[PDB]
């Protein structure tokens, strides 16, 4: 701590660098203060979206350039402002710290550290509001991003550069599903970004604690706008997350971003619109809310190697960057015909519908396979999974068509009883415990087991212990094959023979 | 001193005009002499031109235009500390029992920031409650938030009085009860029960009940929090009971239009979620000290998807959801086990056996819901022979979730019971495993442990 | 644990620089308060009008 | 507030006063018409719900200093639209329009102390390089800007104050 | 020179003031420099006194007040003719494919009157698509319109990609594709599919991407339609593809709400049926040539009744409904043989052979639906001999309606097939007449033509 | 605070002389155009439900007769109407 | 380590009292754009010790 | 519901019962008195006991015990007394 010498020298470097000459600026005066909105009279040269600078290190986003006023929303505690204060119009747009140093930091939406573990070591700044890569810049998504859920990676693939909506009622596992997606990417080279809109701070601390108890936190950035922070910060926070993820995308790396509750960004934006007196639409949401999410989600993209080389000025070659988004939405009473669910259901590439009935009945994760979709689909899987999951799709489709008879089952004919029991066994197979992700080898093995009829005789209540025993058996006894599959995902008659051998040996030699 | 004039009066909100240079800040408190009286206004907005727009912390009637208002230069501030303890106080922190001045050393402004994310703490330490369903399905931790979501007249006050009885008498630290916009009768009964138990000198009481005008019901919860926040910062641990949080947002809605704000989803104010968050975010534990809270949350017209409950759910750790369709069967407490939930219901935390029992109970009750339509149409005889057993076990589990309460002897005579957790997971594991499967349904209704049920069967 | 110690070092070697910076600018302001001179003030005017 | 509703009457009055080269007369006619609005009693009558032209007539009766055609017609049109309380701002917008049309501007000078005159000469001449207009200084003194000077013209300002340096430096630190 | 000044900027809405001699008409385009970048505005209303209310055709950020606006005395107007083919353009007719300037011969304004009732000509020339289910069940003629109805993920876009490939490779007809609210991922997939399939040099592409302001997403349909009108005036038969009507109506709802019109039934703009008519009525087969169209229409939540799909039905001639259930059973292309319909499906126009083959397939499937729920309860063996034969033929028909597409060739790998209408009728009639009762069911799946069924049956 | 179709040129005309009896009661000028509806200033003798004859041989139907202006709907293509006709 | 750094923290508090005067004069001289051999150093040292 | 939330109980009069000649049609099970027996004369409190839950039980028991019945003597006396009471 005799570093005080350094301290004082650092302050001396800040003193030396102050270019004490003046610059002309444009000025205005506050004439109103209410609920976080201020009305500024003057600022003839204000621009829309500009950061206006108030007394104290505070700013406001000028959103209404009315004929004779400027409506601006304060980015922070506004109760201190007062009529008649003077205000300056910088030329600046909202820019945020960005770069590799952020990984493992928790920051608010201005990028101020909030974990308290000191300042940032960022790599410069980036504009919060940017335009996504054009049509010509994209490249079709053909790589997997593994969630580690049997239920998702088989029937609802997610590809690098896709945008998959997690949607469901309250308390059905939307956050658990996304955080397991993050945890699974600890080793996978994908850098994750978790951005929490309007959650209570103790929940944020809880999830960060779970990410630190697993290995994942060192990989990932957390961006926080707690429910006590003003609406401007809540509403902006998803853009600050995307601007952090694009630093990685535009440099050939892969990133994953998880906007928690876009259905609360929409609410903060509604509040801001109604206080600015903008004409309300349906359910009082302002009309542009589609544009609001549309521009945000369109930034999730995969960019071909030539756009990277053009951006990084030749420094990175032959690599394609990618940003994957998993927004979360909450629907009241399963109702998917509301304004915000229907907008984001229209924008995204797929949906994971989480059902509260399935969640109660024990099926966890509660993904509803019959109405969940993914428009990147088969293109994004490993070809072993691509091969094996087609039969799960059909098994469940026939089960869903037959299910109506389950309440008269005893009257049915065995020619259909076979199907109506295979459906139940494969469904009991897709249940999974939390924080327990599976490598692709294990999901492929466990799906092969059910696809080739091995489970046709195991009793329903034991399927889970069967699965656990199988995964342990293969992990000790046949590890090189798992290594091969996990490393390449390939499929061959050779691999199929090895798998048939493993199942035969297990089903005789071991027990569950 | 003066230097104001009134210029409008709409319902509860009053506009006041000051010289351009002296205009008060937001949330400052003004004062007016409403005849032979004194009235306190809290400023909410600064309009242009030296005007300011305020809410009246009192009866608005009797105000003329052109009165003179005095500008106190500080927000509302309330007594705080040991002095507050065992006394009843207004929203303005005046004493409202008949006893003397509050001898407090210190006064705090009721508007405060939440603690930093840096400061928060997390604890898994479970809190045992005598109530079978609550700590089977929705256990909660010391330092967490609990919320009782219910309709009108289903039991969210009686349940809170049993939680007070069970936790608060068996806990050493101080406690705070904030009555927000509910009956004065109940507050008086509570005060006399506390004083005739001699536990009153642990408990501080704040009361802005139904009778008061909207300003009181609006700002009283912030006072109750300010007192709990003091006791927390002293490094104690504290129990904070809020009598009905919904009345705070409702009092906000009543005033919203008069402040000139466009209405929103179902008439509510536009700032609903912020107004709720800025209160809810300061009622938390921290590394210096911890608050345990129980908040009753009324749901209007029994609609669990109304904006006010829907935005409340995200704040709370353990949510207990009462329902009228269960209470109309006489099954008190009327907790719905297929909607109750807790952040603490993890194998890591409650251990495998408890978690597995809870999930088994949920699975049975859900399977019973899936049958009620076919049972309703075709009658119970068309069920498979194993479904008749599912139904026969669910209809027992429902009763065994019932319990008689010590505070409810008034209504039913039967003496209350305290059931320990160890003693209830055993009973439910038993019923599920079908080893009490030779006992009539009414053997389980309103009993303590499973052994009082096996006894009650003998006597019919 | 070692990462938590290095965090506490950075945190207390930021708040200390805040304390010095505040006292530095309060001292420079007092020096300016007495050092103020009409000739130097007229040179401030000359520099701002030349920069304008 | 009435800024946005004074603009049309201000522009029309100015256009008219230009076409008749009587700007200087209109300005004081409007000043008088404004100060009649501030009278204790008239302001009450202006708020009362009387019919337009009866209010217009009661207003004209109080003015003999209005040119008997054009000022009356302005007042009567404003009465037809119930906007008589906007006169205080129609006046200001008329003045501003006059400034803009005559290419003449005012600039404020706020200083630690009175300047040396030739300083004021350099300030004005360079502001006439900054702005094209003929610039009229009106200096003021404030000890808060303990040294240097602030130039405030319209809503563009140049902060040469030592106080501005002191705090602009303080927020680096 | 530039003669107007901006006075307001509220989101995407911008207001401009002009001297009263120079006021732009409605739909006139204005231009302003948003710093180092040009922005154009389209006039939506004239209000007040030389004030004009406008929508920005580009990102609104960065606009100051007082910027200089130069008015073009044109509406928006775009390049047309052969020069466009194989280019991708935005709504303004600027390239976004980086292949440089378009090389326009002529520019046409995007707003123009529909053909008079006098100019139309009713001609019933059926289209041949090469898609077995569509050509058999839902035929449509030149000048007509087809609506592909279905939920998300069912295959509207890939069906349209296949339809483009078939029309362009087999019949050489110019096509315009207007992506109203296009997903950029799907637009890049389309561009690379058309360039790999080597059809691209006979298609012109227009994209209004989702991330663009509402003014862009609304008007793109008129740009694509104006390009189709130029090719029609050259006497060609062109085919116009619109990637959603639903997003067209959403962009119209957004623009209406931004302009502050009072909303209607479910927030939809007052003008919904007019905007739909103004778009749909220019797509007709005047005597000089023809525009045919196929249009995708998402049905939100499977209701088929909210105003955007309900209002579009009045204009469509054939409707093809895709179901996710069928798709999940793997019979792509996932038209549902019973629900799809066409006005052109009557003997007088399709011929009795075709009409009877279609009704036969419908009868066979409709009886198989009856039989499935006997087969479930009683098993196969209780059916009569002709009931088992009907089931076997119905399954073989249900399988035979599947087909491999040259554009799905990337998803499956299997090479696509084109099936002529002769072969479709001869195949379905031969199956229903039992000429192929000796082949197994799997032999029919995904083969393409009926001779390929006969061949495939050998190797299985 | 909303202006009510009173604007710089019209107010200068009323400045010139207030009671503009000079104007015929049969004619007027378009002062707004939007969404197919136009507002006409003047036409003191328009009668509700009347036919108003626009330039280009088209018609509008006077539906709203208000304190200062007539709101009418256009019976055909409206886009080429302009303020001041 | 937390008690060890608290010892280090007060030793830095000792060392910084000198440097903050040097920072105050460097700030004042950069602010005014001129050197100043100020006379009434009593005001400097009075601040220098009193708050620290 | 707003008013059910303000009072100290409710007497819910049901129209089905009222049409069946059961007058007054006090529906027990919904109706309650939040002050309970504290208000009653000692004799009435003694004699009434928890009677209203007895009639609530009888009335829901009649929900299943019309088309069939079980334990058909103790339920039979339960039903007999409930019927003579009502
Ligand atoms: N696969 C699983 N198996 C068992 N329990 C699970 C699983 N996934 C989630 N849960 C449990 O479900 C509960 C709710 O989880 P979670 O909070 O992730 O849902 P949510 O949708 O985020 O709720 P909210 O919308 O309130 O945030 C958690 O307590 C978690 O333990
Ligand atoms: N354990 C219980 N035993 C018997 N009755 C109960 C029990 N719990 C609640 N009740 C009934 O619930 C009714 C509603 O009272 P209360 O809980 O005050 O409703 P609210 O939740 O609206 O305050 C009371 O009249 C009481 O009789
Ligand atoms: N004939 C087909 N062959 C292969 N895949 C198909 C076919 N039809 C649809 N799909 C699949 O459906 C998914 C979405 O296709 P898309 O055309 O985008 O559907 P939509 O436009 O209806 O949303 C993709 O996985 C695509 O592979
Ligand atoms: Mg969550
Ligand atoms: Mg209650
Ligand atoms: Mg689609």
């Amino acid at each position: 701590q005799l570093n005080s010498t350094e301290i004082s020298e650092l302050i001396k470097q800040r003193i030396a660098q102050f270019n004490v000459v003046s610059e002309a600026h444009n000025e205005g005066t506050i004439v109103s203060v209410s609920d976080g909105v201020i009305r500024i009279h003057g600022l003839a040269d204000a621009m829309q979206g500009e950061m206006i600078s108030l007394p104290g290190n505070r700013y406001a986003i000028a959103l209404n350039l009315e004929r004779d006023s400027v409506g601006a929303v304060v980015m922070g505690p506004y109760a201190d402002l007062a009529e008649g204060m003077k205000v300056k119009a910088t030329g600046r747009i909202l820019e945020v710290p960005v770069g590799r140093g952020l990984l493992g930091r928790v920051v608010n939406t201005l990028g101020a550290p909030i974990d308290g573990k000191g300042p940032l070591d960022h790599d410069g700044f980036s504009a919060v509001e940017a335009i996504a890569p054009g049509v010509i810049e994209r490249q079709s998504v053909d790589q997997p991003v593994q969630t580690g859920y049997k239920a998702v990676d088989s029937m609802i693939p997610i590809g690098r550069g896709q945008r998959e909506l997690i949607i469901g009622d309250r308390q059905t596992g939307k956050t658990a599903l996304a955080i397991d997606a993050i945890i699974n990417q600890r080793d996978s080279g994908i850098k994750a970004i978790y951005v929490a809109i309007g959650q209570k701070a103790s929940t944020i601390s809880n999830v960060v604690r779970k990410l630190e108890e697993h290995g994942a936190l060192a990989n990932t950035i957390v961006v926080v706008a707690t429910a006590s922070e003003s609406a401007a910060l809540q509403y902006l926070a998803p853009y600050a997350g995307a601007a952090m993820g694009e630093y990685f995308r535009d440099r050939g790396e892969d990133a994953l971003i998880i906007y928690d509750d876009l259905s609360k960004q929409a609410v903060a934006y509604r509040q801001i619109s109604l206080l600015l007196r903008r004409p309300p639409g349906r359910e009082a949401f302002p009309g542009d809310v589609f544009y609001l999410h549309s521009r945000l989600l369109e930034r999730a993209a995969r960019v071909n190697a030539e756009y990277v080389e053009a951006f990084t000025k030749g420094e990175v070659k032959g690599k394609t960057g990618s940003l994957t988004a998993l927004p979360i939405i909450e629907t009241q009473a399963g109702d998917v015909s509301a304004f915000v669910p229907t907008n984001v259901i229209s924008i995204t590439d797929g949906q994971i519908f989480l059902e509260t009935n399935l969640f109660n009945a024990g099926i966890r994760p509660a993904v509803n396979p019959g109405i969940s979709v993914s428009r990147v689909g088969g293109a994004a899987q490993t070809k072993i999974m691509k091969k094996l999951s087609g039969g799960i799709r059909t098994a469940l489709a026939q089960y869903r068509e037959l299910a109506a008879f389950s309440q008269f089952a005893s009257d049915l004919d065995d020619a259909t009883r076979k199907q109506l029991d295979h459906g139940q066994k494969v469904t009991e197979l897709l249940k999974q415990k939390q924080y327990a992700p599976m490598s692709v080898a294990q999901q492929s093995l466990v799906l092969f087991a059910a696809e080739r009829g091995y489970l046709a005789d195991v009793e329903l209540s034991k399927i889970g212990s069967f699965e656990a025993a199988l995964l342990a058996y293969v992990d000790r006894d046949h590890a090189p094959l798992m290594q091969e599959i996990n490393q390449t995902g390939g499929y061959n008659d050779e691999i199929e023979g090895k798998l048939k051998g493993i199942l035969d040996s297990f089903k005789a030699t071991q027990s569950w | 001193m003066a230097t104001g004039k009134i210029v409008q009066v709409i319902g509860a909100v009053v506009d006041v005009e000051f010289p351009q240079d002296a205009v008060p800040r937001v949330y400052d408190a003004l004062e007016v002499q409403n005849g032979n009286e004194r009235l306190v206004l809290e400023v909410q907005q600064q309009l242009g031109g030296g005007i300011v727009r305020t809410i009246a912390m009192g009866s608005s009637d009797g105000l003329r235009r052109g009165l003179d208002v005095k500008d106190l230069e500080h927000p509302i501030e309330v007594p705080v500390g040991k002095a507050t303890l065992g006394r009843i106080m207004n929203v303005l922190g005046e004493p409202v029992d008949m006893k003397g001045e509050i001898g407090e050393e210190e006064r705090w402004a009721i508007h405060r920031a939440a603690p930093s994310y840096e400061e928060l703490s997390n604890s898994q330490e479970l809190l045992e409650t005598g109530i079978k369903v609550i700590d089977l399905m929705a256990p909660f931790a010391k330092g967490g938030k609990v919320g009782l979501f219910g309709g009108a007249g289903v039991g969210k006050t009686v349940n809170m009085m049993e939680l007070i009885r069970n936790i608060a008498i068996e806990h050493s630290g101080y406690s705070v009860f904030a009555g927000v916009g509910e009956r004065t009768r109940e507050g008086n009964d509570f005060y006399h029960e506390m004083t005739d138990s001699n536990v009153i000198d642990k408990v501080s009481l704040v009361y802005g009940q139904m009778n008061e005008p909207p300003g009181n019901r609006l700002r009283v919860a912030l006072t109750g929090l300010t007192m709990a926040e003091k006791f927390r910062d002293e490094g104690r641990d504290v129990l904070l009971f809020v009598d009905n949080i919904y009345r705070y947002t409702l009092a906000g809605t009543e005033v919203s239009a008069l402040l000139g704000r466009m209405p929103s989803a179902v008439g509510y104010q536009p700032t609903l979620a912020e107004e709720m968050g800025v209160l809810q975010e300061r009622i938390t534990s921290t590394k210096t000290g911890s608050i345990t809270s129980v908040q009753a949350v009324y749901v209007p017209a029994d609609d669990l998807t109304d904006p006010s409950p829907a935005t409340t759910f995200a704040h709370l750790d353990a949510t207990v959801v009462l329902s009228r369709q269960i209470a109309s069967l006489g099954i008190y407490p009327a907790v719905d086990p297929l909607d109750s939930t807790s952040r603490q219901l993890d194998p890591l935390v409650v251990g495998q056996e408890h978690y597995d029992t809870a999930r088994g109970v949920q699975s049975i009750l859900q399977r019973y819901q899936e049958l009620k339509d076919i049972i309703a149409i075709l009658g119970m005889d068309e069920l498979s022979e194993e479904d008749k057993l599912v139904v026969a076990r669910a209809r027992k589990i429902q009763r065994f979730l019932s319990q008689p309460f010590f505070v409810a002897e008034v209504f039913t005579g039967s003496p209350g019971k305290y059931v320990s957790l160890k003693d209830t997971i055993r009973g439910f594991k038993g019923i599920m495993e079908g080893e009490y499967d030779h006992l009539p349904e009414q053997a389980f209704y309103m009993v303590g442990s499973i052994e009082e049920a096996v006894e009650k069967a003998k006597k019919l | 644990a070692q990462a938590e110690i290095e965090a506490e070092r950075k945190r207390a070697r930021e708040e200390l620089r805040k304390q010095v910076a505040i006292l530095a600018v309060a001292g420079a302001e007092k020096i300016i308060e007495r050092s103020v001179d009409e000739a130097a003030n007229s040179d401030i005017v000359d520099k701002l009008v030349a920069e304008l | 507030e009435f800024i946005t509703v004074a603009r049309p009457y201000a522009k029309a009055a100015f256009d008219f006063a230009v076409e008749h080269q009587s700007v200087e007369r209109w300005q004081d006619m409007l000043a008088f018409a404004a100060e009649v609005t501030k009278n204790e009693q008239m302001a009450e009558l202006l708020s009362g719900a009387l019919a337009p032209e009866t209010l217009a007539e009661s207003f004209i009766a109080v003015a003999g200093e209005q040119l008997d055609e054009n000022g009356q017609n302005l007042i009567r049109v404003m009465a037809e639209n119930g906007r008589l309380n906007a006169l205080p701002d129609v006046l200001e917008q008329f003045i501003h329009l006059r400034a803009v049309s005559e290419a003449t501007a005012e600039v404020d000078v706020i200083s630690a102390a009175a300047l040396s005159e030739q300083q004021l000469a350099k300030i004005s001449a360079a502001m006439e390089k900054r702005l094209s207009r003929k610039v009229k200084l009106n200096a003021k003194i404030d000890k808060s800007v303990m040294a240097g000077v602030i130039i405030r013209a319209g809503d563009m300002v140049i902060d040469g104050s030592v106080r501005g340096r002191l705090e602009r430096l303080a927020d680096v630190l």
